[PDB]
């Protein structure tokens, strides 16, 4: 079972999650960073933490894109990472079979 | 209609309507409604040019200083000949100065009955007004 301990069946493993759920793959996004307001934008921050998080996701999406430096900035600090080497390291004192998996 | 026939009988008397009113028949004998119907339109007329800048000009009530004018106008008006020196047309020059005043903003327009007149929305007008980030975000 997964490291939560959820039962876990191999059948439903065949067939992504999302597959049936074809309406969300034809969404376009709103763009909610057209005429933006600070009203707007406090509203739109409240309703994302009682769950809606759609707006705030396009709203990031779109921040993201029309600001140059805090694109610039977000690549840099991601690049940083994507550019480290790295190896998988057996559990602490491992024995054959463990160093073996890994 | 800011005065009426009954309005000009009880200011100037009847005989005196009687006798500028009646152009037909000497001595008079009636008072011809046509002519003084058109002599309170013509001072109507008159006071909705002095007062449309600052009123709405269909009023649904007559305060009652614009009563006296208009029924002074319509007097002065039902006369076919007038002189500079005709106490009447001192009277009505001195109504037009106080419709002029009223115009000018150094007089105000007074209850009707009990409620004020209808003052138009001239100052009223301002822009929009861009305020952002003031409020409470």
């Amino acid at each position: 079972v997964d490291v939560y301990g959820n039962p876990i069946r191999t059948q439903q493993l065949r067939e992504p999650q999302t597959s049936r759920l074809a309406g969300l793959a034809k969404e376009f996004a709103q763009h909610p960073a057209k005429g933006l307001t600070p009203a707007k934008l406090a509203r739109i921050l409240v309703e994302a933490e009682q769950g809606n998080l759609q707006a705030q996701a396009e709203l990031f999406m779109d921040m993201e894109e029309r600001d140059a430096h805090l694109f610039a900035e977000m690549s840099k600090r991601k690049r940083a990472i994507l550019g480290l080497d790295w190896a998988v390291e057996p559990p602490r004192n491992a024995s054959a079979a463990e160093k073996a998996d890994a | 209609s800011y005065c009426t026939l009954a309005d000009l009988i009880e200011q100037y008397s009847e005989q005196k309507i009687r006798e500028v009113s009646d152009r037909v028949n000497k001595p008079a004998t009636t008072i011809d409604t046509v002519i003084v119907d058109r002599a309170i339109a013509d001072a109507d007329s008159e006071i909705d040019l002095h007062l449309h800048g600052r009123y709405q000009l269909p009023l649904a009530s007559v305060p009652t200083a614009l009563k006296r004018i208009a029924c002074g106008l319509a007097y002065a008006n039902l006369h076919i000949v007038l002189k500079e020196e005709n106490p009447v047309y001192k009277t009505a020059e001195h109504l037009r100065k106080l419709l002029s005043g009223i115009a000018n903003g150094k007089l105000s327009l007074a209850l009707d009955a009990d409620g004020k007149p209808a003052p138009v929305a001239n100052t009223v007008q301002i822009s929009e007004g861009r305020n952002d980030w003031g409020a409470d975000w």
